[PDB]
């Protein structure tokens, strides 16, 4: 009907999420090198938090420490269509809040890390310069 | 007498957007017109 909100979004923190379910377990990760106790300050309520790439050990660093997602049962969850797993290589500061071994559902976030006018642009326009912080493209059709 | 000339000279390369970027008020109007219209 008008006038009826049918969307809302919590965009502050970045919600990666797996469409398959299961236990999550820790592929390459490894307390104190690539994941650690970050125990919350408060409440404690936490799991194996995976570090940033610059604030974990170099090592660990060098090292890709993943979430990969799994079934009830322990055994991999294929991603649908592909014969590769559900696998999440999580980015610096990524906040874990599901333990090893922990069932979750559809669509949940395994990492929880936060986040002119006028003649001279009418001149910049018409000059075509670069801006600053320019969005970056994909050049050929392929898999990242 | 002759005296020393090193200050640099404006040209046409000169963008159009650094012309609204600049403060600063230029020495002719490229506009051909006076300090009037």
């Amino acid at each position: 009907a008008g006038g009826e909100t049918v969307a809302n979004w919590d965009p502050h923190t970045m919600p990666v999420i797996t469409e398959v379910s299961g236990f999550v377990r820790f592929t390459d990760m490894i307390d104190g090198q690539t994941i650690t106790r970050q125990t919350d300050e408060l409440t404690g309520l936490s799991s194996l938090v995976v570090l940033d790439s610059a604030e974990r050990t170099a090592g660990g660093k060098d090292l890709r420490p993943a979430l990969k997602i799994v079934d009830a049962q322990g055994n991999d969850v294929l991603i649908p269509g592909t014969d590769m797993p559900a696998q999440y290589f999580l980015p610096g500061k990524a906040i874990v809040q599901l333990e090893d071994g922990v069932q979750i559902s559809s669509g949940d976030t395994l990492a929880r890390i936060p986040q002119t006018g006028g003649l001279p642009r009418v001149a910049d326009l018409f000059e075509a310069r670069r801006p600053k912080e320019p969005a970056i493209l994909a050049e050929i059709s392929g898999i990242v | 007498e002759e005296i020393d000339t090193r200050e640099t000279q404006d040209s046409e390369t000169l963008d159009t957007a650094d012309a609204l970027e600049q403060k600063e008020m230029p020495e002719e109007l490229p506009l051909d017109a006076s300090w009037d219209t």
